[PDB]
């Protein structure tokens, strides 16, 4: 079965930094594309930032350029998301999706509200 | 000497124009003493370090047809060209039909 | 022996295959349009301005016939049914230029159908809709520009753009940064085969038929000048 | 949220009490199932145009 | 053979302008007279007249120009005679002989060629039944108006040029056989304009048109070159009735070439209203101007053998010599392969028939 | 919180099946079928090609006798073929043009089709006059309609984009029993030959088995790697197959309740659309995205053949009830009969 | 002006290779033109 398991985040002060992992299992890990997307309380899902199969194309929303920073190991299988001078917007719910088809540039339905290939997500709060 | 030469060929012409005393503007049976009378007086003149055409030669044609071919009309060449205008005639009417063919294939073919 | 039923069932045959040759001819002469757009992006009033899962709309312009399809009442997800819509002559496809960052969605939508290999033959007519609403917040000073996209800090007004008649030209550059936006992912990925048409309409523009019209003709253009390899 | 969470566990746990057999039993089956009919299929034994009615 | 001929017309013209000479009204000026060959009108003092050489002997060609100069007419330097100079009517007689056997080999095997490729395009165009639309159709039609004139053209020039005997008999094949490939050449010039029309169409007008009467295609492609074949017949015939009717010194050759010459017009304008609609869509596009004047100049190259546009772009032969061997050599290597060319273009280089082949195999 | 409570009690009975499964799988099919012969190269030739289909094909069904057949195109027209003969028997107008799937009741009196429409149309085969007009007009899908199957003359069972599966009683209307526990878009079905069960895909790479006679989810089976695009039953009953985008297929048994056999090669880089079985089930017939189909040989895993006659993607596949052909239908508007 | 027209090419290299050729057989001794000639 296709997994996606998010790990880290958590309470944080304004101006900080946190770390997210995905942990991916199931499923060729090179062959996809992935992306990271949040959902803000009381908001729909939203699209963060994605990464290509190999890593070479790297794409972020305007939002959190510069602060974000997206990573991809291929040996681990995991994906990862360096966050840097978080802001009191940041606070949200971070879910690891997959696009649906593999070997394809294109891929929809990530920011969906039910999608059968996106994790669970972590909580990630910003206050003092 | 060439003197001899051209009385001879001159007393041949009219000695074989004898027989013909009424077919003297017919052109079929006097094709051949034309040629005969041109061979004749071509034949003696090479043969003499003497260039054709020679005066001798063109006086006696002009005699001939001052004599025997006098007071005659001309028959129509057997190949000719039609008039300019109707022949422009011609050329001009399979043109007048080709804008309308164009019209007709572009705006009737349909359905 | 069966003869006579054979020589029945070739009769029956033909029958129908002139049947099949007429509605040849009516299924030719209709080019099919499929409407789609994100939320709020305003298609109802133009689809209203030229339960069931799909809906239908005819039109015609300079006596030549239309079919539109709005694919209504469907699930969220996408990916499956679109493909359906591989061989229509055009897809329109309406934003809401105006606006939780919705536009940064329409373009990752416009990313994906661009680049889907079922419909990289087909080619795409963008209205960037809610002209008014984005002059009005704009002015006001509302619009969230310089949050969503942090770029329109060094952004400039392109040399071969030219303003609305009176038009100032703050929103000017906004309206044409959005349009520039759409036309970074379709400089990417073309070949000649597709093409993007944007336009600056409004929801109740009368004229956006007339667009459509336009815009299939330039793609009818391109479709027969591709087979003689002209281009 | 929560009854969509219970009702995914009623249905794991439906799935977990049934019964199962070998896989070495259920390939012999499949296996019996193939050699008892390969005389009977075409697509196997090329069949001649005269018995073939897509001649 | 040709001298019993070439003398006999000698003589008849002599007969002719003797008989003519008389009966005109005289008007310093050099007096009429019969050279010998030619028949010379008066003309006043210090003119100097032309006309065309005469058809008695096999080096002489009708070309050519005769000069004779008054003063008294012009005098032998040497003989010091009365003389006319027929220098020019045989003095290049062999190098363009010489250059004619060349063009003769090279339409031979140019017209063999066109067969050889038209015969292979149109069994492809015909076994492939995936291909078939209106396009393909009228591509058929010309590939076989071509194949029926390239065989008619090889036929006359292996059998009836070299045979003298046959021509000199003329029976009524020859005049059969010059019938039918007037009627071939007028359908294949005729066909190509027709090609040029529906290019024009579906492109410039009526695009979103998809289907079309064929009709009116096939009246004014097979049907409409009857007309002035038939109507050249008929005053040939009652005209000038040459043997085995094969001449040019009638004037009668133009009722059959005017309109050849016409469609080749229209079929030219039509070439510049697309080349015109293509740039500015290349233009609207913002391209870049090297790559679209080389599309341009592509879309140029490719429309050419098409339309028949070369016929346009040359019309006349040039007067100089050397311009005159060069027009020549390239207007009939283009001429005999421009169905090779088409056939090359249109079908083994389209992309739909490539695939198709290459996913057949 | 009783949600992480739940998730977790979740998590725990997942771990019981997988040790479950574990357990069972004390070989593969591959190791049993190790010394058998192979099947051979299979060579196979179009015998009949069926034009007239304005649009792409999206769906065909064989009859049960064999020699007639029904096909659907997105143009709006249903087409019932006499294969013998090529003749045309019958052009059915659709209300919609966009029509997804199509079926033939086992006793040819009815037929069925459905698209975008949600609604599943009965047309009558069998009126007076012998012009085929419309009978039923089944409606309540919430999503397009993907496939449906007839188990008799008065009953029927469709899926549809919902993630909902249903069925019908045509003399009412009305909808007997719901199917539900998919999460992704249902796209293809097969009936058991018992008609006692039947089994589906679904776009969340899952397959499930369920109960007709009182409509309930019997086992689940996982294993593959994106939307499942087509289904079927082997001829025995007790395996089916199934093709993904992943561009592999795989083979399942309802005894093992795991992952049987899968098939795959290093070239194939396209995904499956249709998926059939022969009447003994030693080949597996499957078409795929690079307008080509290709014949496997279930037992080995080997590519015996491959299918090349159509200019565009195949989109549905069949298995004559006899055995005696094989029929193909593709987005060139082309239906092409192999033997 | 004979017939120059470019599509009445084939007919004059006919023409002109069946008289001047002589139905490609041996040369023949060129024309005199000179002083004894007209």
């Amino acid at each position: 079965q296709v997994q996606l398991q998010e790990s880290g985040g958590g309470l944080v002060q304004p101006g900080g930094s946190l770390r997210l992992s995905c942990a991916a299992s199931g499923f060729t890990f090179s062959n996809y594309k992935m992306n990271w997307v949040r959902q803000a309380p009381g908001k729909g899902l939203e699209w963060v930032s994605d990464i290509s199969q190999s890593g070479a194309s790297i794409s972020y929303t305007g939002s959190v350029k510069g602060r974000f920073t997206i990573s991809r190991d291929n040996a681990k299988n995991t994906l990862y998301l360096q966050m840097n001078s978080l802001k009191p917007e940041d606070t949200a719910v971070y879910y690891c999706a997959r696009c649906p088809a593999p070997f394809t540039r294109d891929c929809f339905d990530v920011t969906s509200t039910t999608y059968a290939y996106r994790g669970q997500g972590t909580q990630v709060t910003v206050s003092s | 000497n060439y003197e001899t030469a051209v009385q001879f060929c001159w007393n041949h012409y009219k000695d074989q124009m004898d027989p013909i005393e009424k077919d003297w503007c017919d052109w079929a049976m006097i094709s051949r003493p034309y040629s005969t009378l041109r061979d004749c007086l071509e034949h003696f003149a090479e043969l003499f370090d003497l260039g054709f055409p020679n005066p001798l030669a063109e006086r006696i044609i002009f005699e001939t047809h001052q004599i025997h071919f006098a007071n005659c009309s001309l028959v129509q060449p057997t190949f000719s060209d039609p008039p300019e205008d109707v022949l422009l005639a011609m050329i001009i009417a399979p043109i007048c039909l080709i804008p309308f063919l164009i019209t007709l294939v572009v705006w009737r073919s349909k359905d | 022996d069966q003869r006579n039923e054979e020589k029945a069932q070739r009769e029956a045959n033909k029958k129908i295959e002139k049947q099949l040759q007429k509605d040849k001819q009516v299924y030719r002469a209709t080019h099919r349009l499929l409407l789609l757009g994100a939320g709020e992006s305003g298609k109802n009033t133009i689809v209203k301005q030229m339960t069931s899962g799909i809906f239908e709309t005819k039109f015609q312009v300079d006596k030549v016939n239309f079919h539109m399809f709005d694919v209504g009442a469907q699930r969220d997800e996408r990916r499956k049914w679109i493909q359906c819509f591989n061989d229509v002559t055009a897809i329109i496809f309406v934003v809401a230029s105006s606006s939780t960052n919705r536009l940064q969605a329409a373009l990752k939508l416009f990313d994906s159908i661009w680049n889907n290999k079922w419909l990289r033959d087909t080619s795409v007519i963008l209205f960037l809709n809610k002209q008014d609403l984005l002059a009005e917040k704009v002015l006001a000073g509302k619009s969230k520009i310089e949050d969503y996209f942090p770029e329109f800090a060094r952004y400039t007004t392109p040399e071969d753009a030219t303003p609305e008649p009176g038009e100032d030209p703050r929103v000017t550059r906004a309206k044409y940064f959005i349009r520039d936006e759409f036309l970074r992912i379709s400089t990417a990925s073309g070949d000649g085969r597709h093409y993007c048409y944007p336009h600056f309409t409004c929801s109740v523009d009368t004229e956006n038929i007339r667009r459509v019209f336009n815009d299939c003709r330039d793609i009818i253009q391109r479709m027969h000048l591709r087979q003689y390899e002209l281009l | 949220s929560i009854a969509q969470a219970r009702k995914l566990v009623e249905q794991l746990k439906m799935e977990a009490n049934i019964d199962r057999i070998k896989v070495s039993k259920a390939a012999a089956d499949l296996m019996a199932y193939c050699e008892a009919h390969a005389k009977e299929d075409p697509l196997l034994t090329p069949v001649p145009a005269s018995e073939n009615p897509f001649r | 053979f040709l001298y019993v001929v070439g003398r006999k017309k000698m003589m008849d013209a002599q007969y002719k302008c003797y008989d003519r000479m008389q009966q005109l009204p005289a008007y310093p000026y050099c007096n009429r007279t019969w050279d010998g060959w030619l028949c010379w009108d008066d003309t006043p003092a210090g003119v100097l007249s032309y006309q065309f050489c005469p058809d008695y002997f096999p080096d002489f060609d009708p070309s050519e120009k005769v000069t004779k100069y008054c003063d008294v007419w012009f005098k032998h330097p040497e003989n010091n005679r009365t003389w006319s100079n027929y220098t020019m009517c045989n003095a290049f007689t062999p190098e363009k002989l010489k250059n004619a056997y060349v063009l003769y080999y090279l339409a031979i095997v140019g017209h063999s060629l066109s067969i050889f490729t038209l015969v292979i395009s149109l069994g492809i165009f015909v076994f492939f039944r995936s291909l078939g639309c209106q396009r393909v159709t009228l591509h058929k039609n010309m590939f076989l108006t071509y194949i029926l004139n390239s065989m008619i053209i090889i036929i006359h020039l292996v059998e009836v040029v070299p045979n003298g005997e046959l021509v000199r008999r003329d029976p009524v094949s020859c005049k059969i056989l010059h019938f039918f490939h007037q009627y071939m050449m007028a359908c294949n010039y005729f066909w190509m304009l027709c090609e040029g029309i529906y290019l024009h169409t579906l492109i410039v007008v009526a695009v979103f048109t998809e289907k079309q009467r064929l009709r009116w295609y096939y009246l004014l492609g097979w049907g409409f070159p009857l007309v002035p074949t038939t109507i050249h017949a008929i005053t040939r015939a009652v005209y000038f009735n040459d043997n085995c009717w094969l001449s040019v010194e009638t004037h009668l050759l133009y009722i059959i070439h005017g309109p050849v010459m016409a469609a080749l017009v229209v079929n030219f304008f039509f070439l510049l209203n697309i080349v015109r609609v293509l740039v500015t869509k290349m233009r609207e596009t913002h391209e870049a101007e090297s790559h679209m004047y080389l599309k341009a100049v592509k879309a140029t190259m490719i429309l050419v053998p098409l339309l028949g546009i070369q016929f346009v772009v040359f019309p006349w032969r040039p007067s100089n010599k050397m311009l005159g061997k060069i027009y020549d050599y390239v207007m009939h290597s283009l001429i005999h392969f421009q169905g090779f060319f088409v056939a090359t273009i249109y079908c083994f280089c389209n992309n739909e028939v490539q695939t198709t082949v290459k996913r057949q195999w | 919180s009783e949600l992480d409570q739940l998730r977790q009690e979740a998590e725990q009975l997942k771990n019981q099946i997988r040790d479950a499964r574990k357990a069972c799988a004390d070989a593969t099919l591959s190791q049993i079928t190790n010394n058998i012969d192979p099947v051979g190269r299979i060579q196979m030739r179009t015998r009949r090609t069926l034009r007239g289909h304005l649009a792409k094909i999206y769906a065909m069904h064989w009859g049960t006798d064999s020699r007639l057949l029904v096909s659907a195109s997105q143009d709006g027209k249903l087409i019932i073929w006499d294969s013998y003969t090529t003749n045309k028997v019958h052009a059915i107008p659709l209300r919609s043009s966009w029509v997804m799937t199509c079926a033939y009741a086992p006793s040819g009196n009815y037929v069925a089709c459905g698209g975008l429409d949600n609604i599943c149309s009965i047309y009558n085969l069998k009126t007076r006059e012998g012009n085929v007009r419309v009978s039923r007009e089944l409606a309540g899908h919430t999503g397009y309609l993907s496939c449906c199957r007839f188990l008799d003359d008065n009953q029927i069972v469709t899926s549809s984009g919902d993630t909902t599966c249903a069925l019908w009683d045509i003399e009412t209307g009305q909808q007997t029993t719901t199917f539900t526990g998919h999460t992704g878009d249902v796209m293809s079905l097969s009936l058991a030959p018992d008609t006692r069960l039947f089994v589906s895909g679904a776009c969340d790479a899952s397959a499930k088995l369920w109960d007709v006679r009182e409509g309930m989810c019997r086992q689940t089976f996982t294993g593959h790697e994106s939307d499942i695009n087509a289904i079927c039953f082997f001829p025995n009953g007790n395996a089916f197959a199934t093709g993904s985008d992943d561009a592999t297929c795989r083979l399942f048994d309802l005894r093992a309740d795991q992952e049987l056999m899968t098939y795959s090669h290093d070239n194939i880089i396209c995904g499956i659309t249709s998926v059939s079985f022969s009447k003994s089930g030693r080949l597996l017939l499957a078409g795929y995205d690079d307008f080509n189909c290709n014949v496997w040989d279930a037992l080995k895993a080997d590519r015996a053949g491959v299918l090349a006659g159509h200019d565009n993607r195949v989109s549905c596949l069949g298995v004559t009830d006899d055995g005696m052909a094989v029929a193909t239908g593709s987005w060139d508007s082309f239906l092409k009969i192999w033997n | 002006x004979k017939c120059n027209t470019a599509t009445c090419a084939t007919q004059r290299l006919a023409e002109f290779l069946r008289h001047s050729s002589n139905n490609f057989g041996p040369i023949l001794p060129p024309t005199n033109v000179g002083s004894n000639t007209p």
